[PDB]
């Protein structure tokens, strides 16, 4: 932190926050917001990605002259993980994914590259580490994308003592895989649902929320080396959190029950795309898993951060999916779901 | 240490020898995380417990006017009376003079370029002490 | 000529370089640091110094309009050359 | 600790109002000088200013007693008041 | 000294007769801006919203400069109800891309010089 | 008159101007403030702000006079002054191939009345001086913003108006959306002061203090 | 006398809330009313004629990518002219600003007399011309 690393100004897009951030997988949706909110203040942002570089046009905007930095990076090749890092003060980890390639397992991008990232970081003198964890991880889930979770987070303290891991549960937004999961099942007539979704509990939380509580890790000096839990303000049942999503697209909603087994072989011929699978064996049981509740964690109230409500930002993800005839209508036309109280 | 602002970074107050109250205008804002003087302490008073009752620059001069009025009059001198007082109540109490002679501690121009931390961490004016020691010992354009 | 600090960077003919711990080195991280490496002030030190039988001497910089504006330059001072300061030759009084 | 502290005097050089505490200046504060060796007994002359006696004591607790038109003799009590209670 | 020509209003008493009118021309467009635009607000929030503009002006008692300020809030009226405004421009009066700044002393000294 | 580097000076010209600016005044008395004519023959009627109508009909429809093109209508701002702003009217006369300039003034808060009944073109440029300047025009059609963006704060062309102003605009990707936000500048303007400490006119000396 | 029916206003002139100015430029900032002091590297005085009005200096950083300096202060190129001192308070108090006014400053006249150079019994006698 020397003469160039002092804050300037007064928050703006030209003016110097002090923070040399690496984003890793800052291509994706989590990563556009949270290089989104540090460009606004004026960060110097480095972004290693893996991809075409038309797919990182939309992160050029994000920042004045100089201030979005790309380099091409390899998971697998530890001296690219080092050009991006080694300038920076802040390393933030958003790799993964939903499914699993024919190059990549989900121990690859949740347990091994994570790992390499933490090292070559401490390695490389970087004063602070995040991590995104899932909330849901434990060594003893139904998926392996919960158990490599677990795994990877656990792999992180062993290396990056200072890290600081965020779980956050389930994310709805515009560009999410959780509430526009939900909507487009209606290509498929019905909604299947195991236990009718009468079993599930989930605990959603708004993407800005999480994007708000790694802004403030970064700034807060106390987030150091502790985990925090970002969940939102209401738990919901499985069925009545899809027939809310439903109702605010205002299409039909014809549920109908499912054997856990049945769902299976049915993402099993989904997994068969060369492509984006529409839904996997694994997303099935992360859909179908209740969010666990962790009082021993410090939440978003610990970091400054106020959970946005579902209802209150629900329309705006889901009015993409409405017809011309149901467009217009208003965010105070549909009854906001049940939550279960504690 | 408590970075401060040097007298080309705030706007203060300073009364010269004749008792004129003039104050300074902001030209460059403090180098890093400097700040200006009085919000310094300011700041130390709210932490500790002990805010003081002003907040801005205006309501600091407020305060200054409570204490002493002409610190608030810029460019005016301020006359002081009472000379009589003053010299009968220095009767009171008879001092002896020191044998040793008055002796200014700036005897030759040498002394007079350095006097202060500004002046001292100048490369001009240690260029000048050097020149009229050693003396002169490539100028175009 | 171009030099280099510790860390590899060339130091420019203005003497700038970024110091080890400074963030700002990363925008060459895939590029190259565009420098020059005709120093001014390493070519005007090789022209000779010429040597001229008059007090004084002007200089236009060589071409006439092309050049700049022409300057005389005293050449009494024994000890030193006389230098224009344009163009930065160097003049001198044959055996003054 | 409750004790005085501080005296701080404000006057005119000219205005009439202010005609009692030059007053009480020129003939009794070399007395009230030499009876409090210790107290910081504050004299600063403004132009066009009300007269006025603070009196500044422990942990910063500061009272003005206004000395507008007061005559050579109420300014005397009104120090009174304040090196005598020490409240 | 203190004659003047008026612009619409001679004395506060017809000038509070204007503001109080165009209050309620707003008070209804709420409803309707939040449903041509597909703003992703409440009619509460929109509503509360003008409420909170129309107060930042209620210390004012000179009637030409009451008048100035209905004459320009009727053009925004106007601008609205035909659509000549964005959503961009409806949304600029929430500014929900500003991170709030902070009021007390010791978060202003701690983040830069301004006072 | 031979001096090639000297504009050759119109002595008829400005006789003819001064003239009529004096038959403007002897018939406009209740409105005609001041009248001069320039060293390049252009002729000024400075006028009270009620004598608006008045005046500029009577130019537009006198026989005499016969001013029925409106050139153009603006305002300057002049802070010193009590009634910061000063309205000026551009009249062309075709039948008598001939120019002038009617001038009156107005402050923030005093109404001047519209010039549209007596030149429809007067409709935009009074949007323009309401827009740019912030002064009003009485029984205009439609007094509007026509240059500055929708919901813009602020008149421009007022000398105490910033040069980049107090907002700026950038697409934000979180709300998919345009957003203003407060003005930041990666280099700020350079201000340079040119003028020199020398007078360079000294016919237009004022007088001293 | 006038015909368009005028009304009795009493109360001091305020422009700020129709100006558009936002809050935070109006109430902290300090505008500086003062005649500008001679450039003392020349001798003319033309720029010493008139009242400006300037306001206080504000952050100027350090941009990141070419080093040029950057500023967030949208008035720190505001300068106004004022033919007085009393048009200046004016303006200032009708837009809302707090204000300090410098006292104009003017040189004191100066009896010169070349005579004094050549001085019979003075100090004035100069030893060189
Ligand atoms: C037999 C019909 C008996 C009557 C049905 C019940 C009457 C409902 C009355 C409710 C009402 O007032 O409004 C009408 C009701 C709701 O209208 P609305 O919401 O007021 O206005 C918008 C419309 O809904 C328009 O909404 P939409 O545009 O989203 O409609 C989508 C879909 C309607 O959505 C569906 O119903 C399709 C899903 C049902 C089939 C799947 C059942 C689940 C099977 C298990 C899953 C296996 C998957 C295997 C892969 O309809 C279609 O477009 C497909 C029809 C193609 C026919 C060729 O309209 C309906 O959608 C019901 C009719 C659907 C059956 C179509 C029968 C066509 C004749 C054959
Ligand atoms: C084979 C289908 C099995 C029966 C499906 C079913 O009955 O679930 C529909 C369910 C019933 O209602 P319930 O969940 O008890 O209460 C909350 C509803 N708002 O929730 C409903 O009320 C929705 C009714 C849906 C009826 C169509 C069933 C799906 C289409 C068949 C496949
Ligand atoms: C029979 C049993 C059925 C079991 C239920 C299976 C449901 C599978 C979940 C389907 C949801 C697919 C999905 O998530 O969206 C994929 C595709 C593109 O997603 P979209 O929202 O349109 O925009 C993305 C922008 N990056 O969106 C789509 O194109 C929707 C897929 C339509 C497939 C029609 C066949
Ligand atoms: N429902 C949710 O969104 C949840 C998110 N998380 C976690 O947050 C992080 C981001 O989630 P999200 O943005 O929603 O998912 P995305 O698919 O939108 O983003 C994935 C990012 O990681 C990159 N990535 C994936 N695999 C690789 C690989 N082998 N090598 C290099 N880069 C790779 C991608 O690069 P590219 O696109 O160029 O291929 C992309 O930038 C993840 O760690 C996720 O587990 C945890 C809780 C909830
Ligand atoms: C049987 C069979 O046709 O198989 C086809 C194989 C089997 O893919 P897999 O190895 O089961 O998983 C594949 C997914 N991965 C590697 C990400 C885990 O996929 C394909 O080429 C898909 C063919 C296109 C199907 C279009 C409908
Ligand atoms: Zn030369």
């Amino acid at each position: 932190l020397h003469h160039a690393v002092i804050p300037h100004g007064k928050g703006g897009r030209s003016s110097v926050s002090g923070i040399v951030a690496t984003v890793f997988g800052a291509t994706g949706f989590l990563g556009r917001y949270v290089v989104n909110h540090l460009g606004r203040m004026g960060s110097q942002v480095i972004v290693p990605h893996r991809c075409e570089p038309y797919d990182t046009m939309h992160l050029r905007p994000m920042g004045d002259l100089g201030q979005i930095i790309f380099m091409d990076w390899n998971g697998r090749d530890k001296d690219s993980i080092r050009r991006a890092v080694e300038h920076s003060s802040v390393v933030i980890n958003l790799v993964g994914r939903e499914w699993e390639t024919q190059n990549f397992d989900f121990e690859d991008v949740f347990v091994k590259i994570p790992q390499a990232i933490a090292q070559v970081s401490k390695e490389a003198g970087v004063e602070k580490f995040i991590h995104i964890s899932h909330l849901n991880a434990d060594i003893k889930s139904s998926s392996k994308y919960l158990r490599s979770k677990a795994v990877g987070e656990k792999e992180v303290r062993e290396t990056f003592p200072e890290a600081t891991i965020i779980k956050p549960a389930e994310i709805f937004g515009r560009e999410d895989r959780f509430l526009n999961y939900f909507a487009n099942i209606r290509w498929f007539g019905g909604v299947p649902l195991i236990s009718l979704g009468k079993k599930t509990v989930k605990q959603p939380v708004y993407i800005v929320d999480v994007t708000k509580g790694i802004i403030n890790a970064i700034k807060d000096p106390d987030a150091r080396g502790k985990t925090f839990a970002f969940v939102g303000p209401s738990r919901y049942l499985l069925f009545d959190l899809v027939q809310y999503v439903f109702a605010v697209a205002h299409r039909p909603f014809l549920p109908y029950p499912l054997p856990h087994f049945a769902y299976r072989w049915i993402g099993r011929l989904f997994e068969i795309s060369p492509f984006e699978p529409w839904t996997t064996r694994d997303k099935v049981e992360r859909i179908h898993t209740t969010d666990k509740i962790l009082p021993h964690l410090p939440g978003l109230e610990d970091l400054g951060v106020e959970a946005t409500p579902l209802e209150l930002k629900a329309i705006e993800v889901l009015r993409r999916h409405r017809t011309y005839r149901w467009l217009s209508s208003e965010i105070e036309d549909v009854q906001p779901a049940k939550t279960i109280p504690t | 240490i408590l970075p401060g602002a040097a007298y080309t970074e705030k706007s203060a107050t300073y009364v010269n020898t004749e008792g004129r109250a003039q104050q300074t205008k902001v030209a460059v804002t403090p180098p890093g995380l400097a700040r200006e003087d009085w919000k310094i302490i300011r700041a130390l008073s709210e932490i500790a417990g002990m805010t003081l009752p002003y907040d801005t620059l205006d309501q600091v001069r407020n305060r200054l006017e409570e204490v002493s009025p002409n610190l608030v009059r810029y460019d005016d001198v301020e006359g002081a009376n009472y000379f009589q007082q003053a010299s009968e109540l220095s009767k009171l109490v008879n001092q002896q003079l020191l044998a040793d002679p008055l002796v200014p501690p700036q005897l030759t121009i040498k002394d007079f370029y350095m006097t202060d931390s500004i002046s001292r961490a100048s490369q001009t004016m240690a260029k000048c002490v050097k020149a009229v020691t050693e003396g002169a010992h490539p100028s175009i354009c | 000529g171009v030099r280099t600090s510790p860390t590899g960077e060339k130091v420019t003919h203005t003497g700038q370089v970024y110091d080890d711990g400074d963030y700002r080195k990363v925008r060459f991280v895939g590029r190259q640091k565009e420098v020059n490496e005709n120093f001014a002030i390493d070519l005007i030190a090789e022209q000779p110094v010429s040597q001229v039988g008059s007090r004084v001497i002007s200089c236009d910089g060589g071409g006439g309009a092309l050049g700049h504006p022409r300057v005389y330059i005293n050449l009494d001072k024994e000890t030193k050359t006389g230098t224009c300061g344009y163009c930065g030759l160097q003049f001198r009084q044959q055996h003054h | 600790k409750l004790g005085l502290r501080e005296i701080r005097i404000h006057l005119c050089q000219r205005s009439p109002g202010s005609q009692g505490v030059r007053d009480f200046i020129e003939k009794r504060y070399v007395e009230l000088k030499k009876a409090n060796p210790d107290l910081p007994i504050l004299i600063r002359e403004c132009s066009d200013v009300q007269p006025k006696l603070w009196a500044r004591y422990a942990f910063g607790q500061e009272k003005n007693v206004s000395l507008n038109n007061f005559s050579a003799d109420q300014v005397t009590r009104a120090l009174e008041n304040v090196l005598s209670s020490k409240a | 000294s203190t004659s003047v020509k008026p612009i619409f209003s001679r004395d506060m008493n017809e000038a509070k007769r204007r503001v109080r009118e165009l209050y309620r021309a707003w008070y209804r467009e709420v409803p309707n801006t939040v449903h041509l635009f597909q703003l992703d607000i409440s009619v509460k929030q929109g509503r509360d919203k003008v409420r909170e503009m129309f107060k930042k002006n209620a210390h004012i008692t000179d009637p030409r400069v009451v008048d100035l300020l209905v004459i320009k809030g009727k053009m925004e009226l106007e601008e609205t109800i035909k659509v000549w405004k964005q959503r961009t421009h409806v949304m600029r009066f929430f500014h929900e891309t500003e991170a709030p700044r902070p009021k007390d002393f010791l978060s202003k000294f701690y983040v830069g010089h301004d006072p | 008159d031979t001096r090639p580097t000297v504009r050759p000076r119109n002595d008829v010209a400005h006789k003819q101007l001064s003239a009529f600016g004096e038959y403007v005044a002897e018939i406009l008395p209740k409105y005609v403030q001041q009248v001069q004519v320039s060293c390049f023959n252009e002729l000024e009627i400075c006028i009270h702000p009620d004598g608006v109508i008045p005046v500029l009909t009577f130019l537009r429809d006198h026989s005499n006079a016969q001013f029925k093109s409106l050139a153009d209508l603006t305002a300057v701002d002049i802070p010193t002054r009590q009634n910061r702003f000063e309205i000026v009217y551009n009249l062309l006369s075709l039948r008598f191939n001939s120019r002038i300039r009617v001038k009156t003034y107005t402050d923030e808060l005093t109404p001047i009345e519209s010039s549209v009944p007596v030149y429809k073109a007067a409709n935009w440029y009074e949007r323009e001086i309401w827009d740019m300047f912030g002064v009003f025009f009485a029984n205009h059609p439609d007094l509007r913003r026509i240059l500055t963006d929708y919901g813009f704060e602020g008149h421009p062309f007022r000398k105490d108006f910033p040069l980049s102003g107090y907002v700026e605009l950038r697409y934000d990707d979180e709300v998919k959306r345009v957003v203003a936000e407060p003005v930041e500048l990666a280099q700020e303007f350079r201000k340079f002061d040119l003028n020199s400490p020398w007078e360079a006119f000294p016919a237009y000396r004022q007088p001293p203090e | 006398t006038r015909d368009t029916q005028l009304i009795t206003v009493d109360e001091k002139l305020d422009i700020t809330t129709i100006t558009g100015v936002p809050e935070e430029h109006i109430k902290t900032r300090k505008a500086r009313i003062f005649v500008p002091a001679r450039n003392n590297m020349q001798s003319g005085v033309n720029n010493t004629k008139k009242w400006k009005m300037e306001f206080d200096t504000r952050e100027r950083w350090e941009n990141p990518l070419m080093g040029w300096a950057s500023t967030a202060d949208p008035l720190s190129n505001l300068v106004l002219t004022f033919s007085t001192k009393e048009d200046a308070v004016a303006f200032a108090e009708k837009n809302g600003w707090s204000y300090d006014v410098e006292e104009r400053k003017v040189p004191k006249p100066k009896s010169k007399s070349y005579g004094a150079n050549f001085s019979w019994n003075k100090r004035t006698r100069v030893s060189t011309k």
